[PDB]
């Protein structure tokens, strides 16, 4: 219910329908800012974050209380203020906006592990943490193939599933 | 930016069928949320069905038993068929994009952007017949004016279209609306206004063009 | 079934006026109603969509509003661009229902029309059958009702009529009316004329004709 | 501990002192390094993050750097009002750690003159004896620097239980206090001739004695 | 700004459940890690665990044999530091601080001193140390022996007497109890018409004291 519905296909593209009927992507061929504070009033779909094992996160009155409109009141607002989590959060998050963008946040980057530079779902390279609005959000990594993997974060031991090409 | 482009015109026998295709492109899925509908001559705007990108179709109970719409992902195109063709079912066909594409205040919207451009399905007893234009030579009729037309009477199916003069001749120009005739076959009358004073020295062809049974006719309008 | 009923049926305004359309819905419909435009020979365009959200595109004159059952299309200053046939659309339900449409004409001042006969031709008699047409010409209002006169008898069921639509330059409309028989009850009678009733005329008008000269 | 740096520093107006933490691979190597400045009786405020990085409040003044497995800041421009313990701290990717700290560093400025203790002895209150219990109060102050050791004696021979002796104290003046005490049996208290708060300070000795 | 507000200083003596609280303001409490840092007095920090208000990650300290409970409650933006079977070694000022990947543990709470001993509540005896000098001047006081805990209030004439006042850091005897010694200079002169009295509170018992100093 707290989840953030403010989609807008002003381009008649079709991706605010991938949202409800996924996998019907045409393919036909195909760092991060800091996270903050987003107005709800932008943010279509669920939103992640990745530690790096990911959860769908919620709206909220910028006093931290949660807020369960569907973006809609102003005062309605995701907040993303990460720490590198060990100790923290999470690594990093990533949504869609109104208008049909991915947009991604984390930590800042920089021996180059998850664990010390990690700024969101990224991981390495071609392996992508998986989650189920990866085909949406990241779309083009639909040939990429998803291993199950395991990654330690200063020593706890995670397990979790990585699409790859 | 989906757009849409349906089959040609079919023109179909009373208890036969017929299947419109509606080819989509210019977008991001594989397939649509196709909307069907269509509208009778001079009549207004009836759903018929829908068929989701997952292919769940749901069909409006007036044809129920009787319009199936499938999908052909791999080429993208969805058909429509209509089945048990009964005169009352010559009409346009049109198909639509019917998209999820505004939410706001958890709830979300959908409507018809973009549409094909229309089918016209004709269902009669007929068969396809070239027509016969007529002078409708002026007499002179005051204002200084006249009236010179010619009569295309006994065609199918619709349309025929005509001009004056190759283009030349459009200012007061009316062309009529076709009327079904009990004999099954249509036929309308375009007329035209002009300076009475130049019956016999303005030549006036009317070109007629019934590409249905490819027909190109172009009759000379002289007085009498 | 969901039972979309527009009023009223259909419309003539003048130019900058102000138009009111009513959708009713058959049951509570939420907020889910759009509004498309069509003019003749096109497709329907899309113009207010969600009851009260005007298509990017469309001008600000188009006003939609309501929720529950009772909404209204509006426009405010009716330009010339926007006469045009409304449609609303419902869309709580997956069975989508279409209203009836409501057609907007111009409203003008009255027009006599102007009556024509035309005798059939005898390209056309020498083949089969033979027809006679009456045309009133660029008049308005477009009620307006015409028999035919064979011998100063009179003719029923014999007869097709036809009309334009409203003209784009002048705003007026045109009747044809087709009487029909063959050369058989044609080259048999003598005289007729379709003889035209319409509020442009103080009282009717008759043109005639005799089958020979 | 974990982690080392000298126990103390020394400065002048304005001197730039310097101070070092050494640790492993395991921490200073690989890892970022924060150092921590704690004035007596509070919580640490941290001074440096990552290696180099200053926060909010921190002056110009106060800077770092790290070098392999040593890591150590320069106090640059002094003023007194840096006088304090200073803790070092870094991760430690190992079971060592995960966090480590240092020994911390108190420093000192060089200004302050050699002062010498000015010390009071009291003998048994008659309100004490009375309860059956002696207490000598030796009490040491306007001493500097605060370093100053102590020593009972009876008779002109040493005694060395019973006796407890306070940490010096930056007093208000900025100079220290210190206050020893020796705890008696009435019996013991009487059977002697006397007993001597002797309190040395550097390499002089100042005593003061009773006697029943 | 950013502040943690820890509790107050509990006391109690060997095999004790303390919980001392740390009440976090000034930013997203569940975007950082808080730890807990204790100094014995005199020596230095010991770092002894933290945890992640977010995946509850603890990384408690090898010394403190699973005593240790990190907790915290989203909810009310408050951390805890659970610490069971105590012990002398346990005497110390136990700090909360924030904790960043990067920033380390930056923000500290004020303190929490917490103390293990023995002893139990017990007021002072207070006698007087009378004057026994030759600077034109003369020193006397009162001690204030056998007590527990920390601290203990001393005022000479209901406050009158200001300067020439020095009251000690107090000393733990073998005994467990405290003990401590106020000290006031005088003009010798003035040791008749001029009394001197010093009084004495110790909250923790509800004792006040006050004795006169005569010679
Ligand atoms: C993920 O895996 C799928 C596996 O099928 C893969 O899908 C394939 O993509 C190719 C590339 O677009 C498709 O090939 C197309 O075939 C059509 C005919 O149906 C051609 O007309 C297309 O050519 C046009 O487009 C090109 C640009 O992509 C132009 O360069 C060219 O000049 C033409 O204008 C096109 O080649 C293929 O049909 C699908 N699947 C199959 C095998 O049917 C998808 O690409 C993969 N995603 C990744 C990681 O790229
Ligand atoms: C959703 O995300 C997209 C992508 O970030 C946002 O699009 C960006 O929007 C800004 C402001 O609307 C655009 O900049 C503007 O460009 C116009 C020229 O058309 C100029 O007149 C303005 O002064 C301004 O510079 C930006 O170019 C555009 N970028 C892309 C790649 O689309 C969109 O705004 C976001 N929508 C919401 C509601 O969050
Ligand atoms: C849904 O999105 C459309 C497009 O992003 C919004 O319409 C735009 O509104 C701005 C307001 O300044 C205009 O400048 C643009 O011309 C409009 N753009 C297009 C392409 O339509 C619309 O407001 C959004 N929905 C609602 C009701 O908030
Ligand atoms: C989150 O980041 C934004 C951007 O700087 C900042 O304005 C806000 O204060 C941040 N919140 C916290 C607690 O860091």
């Amino acid at each position: 219910n707290r989840t953030a519905l403010n989609c807008n296909d002003s381009l008649n593209t079709g991706w605010l329908a991938g949202l409800f009927y996924h996998h019907k992507f045409d393919s036909s061929g195909c760092p991060p800012r800091p996270c903050g504070i987003v107005p709800a009033k932008t943010v279509c779909g669920p939103v992640y974050c990745f530690t790096p094992s990911p959860v769908v996160v919620g709206t909220t009155d910028r006093a931290g209380a949660p807020a369960y409109n569907w973006g809609e009141n102003d005062t309605d607002v995701f907040v993303l203020n990460n720490t590198r989590p060990p100790l923290g959060n999470w690594f990093g998050c990533t949504w869609m906006n109104s208008t049909g963008f991915t947009k991604a946040c984390g930590a800042p980057p920089c021996e180059a592990t998850y664990s010390r530079c990690g700024s969101g779902p990224w991981i390495t390279p071609r392996c992508l943490v998986d989650y189920p609005y990866r085909l949406w959000h990241y779309p083009c990594t639909i040939n990429y193939t998803v291993f199950k993997i395991r990654m330690y974060v200063g020593g706890v031991e995670h397990r979790l599933e990585a699409a790859c090409n | 930016q989906v757009q849409l482009v349906q089959s040609g015109a079919e023109v179909k026998k009373p208890g036969s069928s017929v299947k419109v295709s509606c080819k989509a492109s210019g977008g991001t899925l594989n397939s649509y949320e196709i909307t069907w509908v269509r509208q009778a001559p001079g009549q207004g705007l009836e759903w018929m069905g829908g068929i989701t990108p997952i292919f769940e179709t749901t069909y409006a109970q007036k044809f129920q038993g009787r319009v199936t719409i499938t999908a052909d992902e791999s080429t993208s195109t969805t058909y429509m068929e209509l089945s048990s063709l009964r005169p009352e079912d010559t009409a346009v066909y049109y198909c639509a994009r019917d998209g999820v594409r505004y939410c706001g205040g958890g709830r979300c919207y959908n409507w018809f952007d973009p549409w094909g451009q229309g089918t016209l399905v004709t269902v009669s007893s007929a068969s396809t017949k070239g027509p016969s234009v007529f002078p409708l030579a002026p007499s002179s009729t005051s204002g200084g004016t006249a009236a010179l037309g010619c009569l295309v009477k006994d065609y199918f199916p619709e349309p025929v279209t005509v001009s004056w003069n190759s283009g030349a001749l459009t200012s007061g120009v009316h062309t009529f609306p076709a009327v079904l005739q009990s004999s099954g076959l249509y036929s309308l009358s375009s007329v035209v206004t002009v300076p009475s004073s130049s019956l016999g020295t303005q030549t006036y062809i009317c070109n007629v063009n019934h590409k249905p049974s490819n027909t190109k006719v172009d009759k000379r309008v002289e007085p009498k | 079934d969901i039972q979309m009923t527009q009023s009223p049926s259909s419309l003539s305004a003048s130019v900058g006026d102000r138009v009111t359309i009513t959708c009713r819905a058959g049951q509570n419909i939420n907020n889910y109603l759009n509004w498309y435009q069509q003019k003749p020979g096109k497709a329907p365009k899309v113009l207010i969509y969600a009851a009260s959200n005007l298509q990017s595109g469309v001008p600000s004159r188009f006003s939609g509003s309501g929720s529950g059952t009772d909404f209204t299309l509006t426009i405010s200053s009716l330009q010339p661009e926007d006469f045009a046939t409304y449609y609303c659309q419902q869309s709580h339900s997956t069975v989508r229902t279409f209203g009836q449409g409501t057609k907007v004409e111009i409203k003008r001042t009255v027009a006599a029309p102007s009556v024509f006969i035309f005798p059939p031709s005898d390209e056309q008699l020498k083949s089969g059958t033979a027809s006679v047409v009456c045309l009133l010409n660029n008049f308005y209002p477009r009620e307006a009702k015409v028999q035919w006169k064979v011998d100063n008898a009179l003719q029923s069921g014999n007869s097709q009529e036809s009309v334009t639509e409203q003209d784009s330059k002048d705003s007026t409309y045109s009747l044809s009316s087709t009487l029909t028989l063959s050369k058989a009850d044609y080259e048999k009678h003598k005289v007729y004329a379709c003889e035209v009733t319409h509020q442009g005329l103080s009282s009717p008008v008759t043109k005639s004709f005799n089958r020979g000269e | 501990s974990v982690l080392t740096q000298p126990p103390s520093a020394s400065g002048t107006p304005g001197q730039r002192v310097t101070i070092s933490c050494s640790g492993s691979s395991s921490n200073i190597g690989s890892n970022y390094v924060y150092w921590y400045q704690q004035f007596p009786g509070t919580a640490p405020k941290l001074l440096i993050y990552g290696n180099n990085q200053r926060p909010s409040g921190v002056p110009d003044r106060f800077s770092g750097s790290k070098s392999g497995t040593s890591a150590s800041l320069a106090i640059s421009g002094l003023r007194s009002e840096d006088e304090a313990d200073y803790y070092c701290a870094a991760w430690d990717d190992s079971l060592s750690g995960p966090w480590v700290f240092g020994g911390g560093t108190q420093v000192t400025v060089l200004g302050q003159p050699k002062a010498a203790p000015s010390v009071t002895l009291f003998p048994p209150s008659s309100e004490e004896l009375q309860a059956n219990k002696a207490t000598l109060v030796c009490l040491i102050s306007d001493f500097y620097p605060g370093a100053v050791t102590v020593a009972w004696k009876a008779d002109s021979s040493p005694v060395k239980a019973g006796v407890e002796t306070t940490t010096p104290s930056k007093q208000s003046n900025n100079k220290y206090a210190a206050s020893s005490y020796l705890s008696l049996t009435p019996e013991q208290w009487k059977s002697h001739r006397s007993y001597s708060c002797q309190v040395t300070h550097e390499g002089s000795t100042v005593e003061k004695t009773v006697a029943p």
